[PDB]
């Protein structure tokens, strides 16, 4: 019996390009039980029509999930993931950078 | 070398009532299928558009055997916690993943099925196909009842018989999605460190399948051992991407190639920043 | 096609 706190990668579909539609990604993997709270931020609000792909789980039995949303990234505007989940002792917060 | 697989997770929830089920199956590592428990009428799913060509009986039958693997489910849930003798309120989770490895000549490589409760190894098919690894006592427990039932053989006919004929069908049914490779196209990046290096990062982007080698080289010397390298990760449009960075003294970054080897590349990728 | 249990309970 194990629990495995998840990592978290925020990223862009497409490299960013101001004014340009792109979809704003958040992945997480590595994480048990299934259970996991996964929001984005746009100047730190929760964004709402937030998709995500089906529960799937890899070798070690641990699982992944790609959360995602349309938007279109400005200059100033800030974005993040807020991922929440019971091996964390606080919700964490991973703020996108453009080139990573 | 392919493979057909099914992976599938029951989570109990006292309180809310009966278990979370679900079941994904992925074609080389392609979603083509799901069903999960929570829908408003749930049933199997086509999650690839070359799974769509399936007759209705397929669908019936699917949705079926979902619902029936999801009251197994429901009872082993509660075996298991009597087992580990855990407390009556918590949520508990028994995963599955069962499926055939085949070569094109449609030889069985590998069959699997196997089951982890609360994320670790419960009781696994061996490669023969016949012997069971029961990690701990209520696995052994298990295993002798599925011994004297014959759980083995039956599993193996599944494995050996059904899987490989439906995953040689569903290999001639989505040849053009699973046999497609997406090249990456790929970049160098710099960013000024505050230590007064540089980071040199080198991106692939829009590649599929998911299989890639990146590594930077100093003068055709590989950097392995000096290198950082993300998780590859679902760019959500069916491609992948990952990248790998190197830090270097800031003027010698001319002297760094990156090197992106992937399947759908003729010959291998090198760039440069300077 | 996926695997049944066939009620063959852990």
């Amino acid at each position: 019996m194990i629990q495995r706190t998840p990592k978290i990668q925020v990223y862009s579909r497409h490299p960013a390009e101001n004014g340009k539609s792109n979809f704003l990604n958040c992945y997480v993997s590595g994480f048990h039980p299934s259970d996991i709270e996964v929001d984005l931020l746009k100047n730190g609000e929760r964004i709402e029509k937030v998709e995500h792909s089906d529960l799937s789980f890899s070798k070690d039995w641990s699982f992944y999930l790609l959360y995602y949303t349309e938007f279109t990234p400005t200059e100033k505007d800030e974005y993040a993931c807020r991922v929440n989940h019971v091996t964390l002792s606080q919700p964490k917060i991973v703020k996108w950078d453009r080139d990573m | 070398s392919h493979s057909l697989r099914y992976f599938v997770t029951a989570v109990s929830r006292p309180g809310f009532g009966e278990p979370r089920y679900m079941e994904v199956g992925y074609v080389d590592n392609t979603e083509f299928v799901r069903f999960d428990s929570d829908a408003e009428n749930p049933r199997y799913e086509p999650r690839a558009r070359w799974i769509e060509q399936e007759g209705p009986e397929y669908w019936e039958r699917e949705t079926r055997r979902a619902k029936g693997n999801e009251q197994s489910f429901r009872v082993d849930l509660r075996t298991a916690l009597r087992c580990y003798n855990q407390s009556a309120g918590g949520s508990h989770t028994l995963q599955w993943m069962a499926g055939c490895d085949v070569e094109s000549d449609g030889r069985l490589l590998r069959g699997y099925w196997q089951f982890a409760y609360d994320g670790s190894d419960y009781i696994a098919l061996n490669e023969d196909l016949k012997t069971w690894t029961a990690a701990d006592m209520c696995a052994q427990i298990t295993r002798r009842k599925w011994e004297q039932a014959g759980a083995a053989e039956r599993d193996r006919a599944y494995l050996e018989g059904e899987c490989v004929e439906w995953l040689r069908r569903y290999l001639k049914n989505g040849n053009a999605t699973l046999l497609r490779t997406d090249p990456p196209k790929a970049h160098v990046t710099h960013h000024r460190r505050p230590e007064g290096d540089v980071t040199l990062r080198c991106w692939a982007l829009g590649f599929y399948p998911a299989d890639i080698t990146l590594t930077w080289q100093l003068n055709g010397e590989e950097l392995t051992q000096e290198m950082e390298l993300v998780e590859t990760r679902p760019a959500g449009d069916g491609t992948f991407q990952k990248w790998a960075s190197v830090v270097v003294p800031l003027g010698k970054e001319q002297k760094y190639t990156c090197h992106v080897e992937h399947e759908g590349l003729p010959e291998p990728l090198t760039l440069r920043w300077g | 096609r996926g695997p049944g249990r066939a009620f063959v309970t852990i």
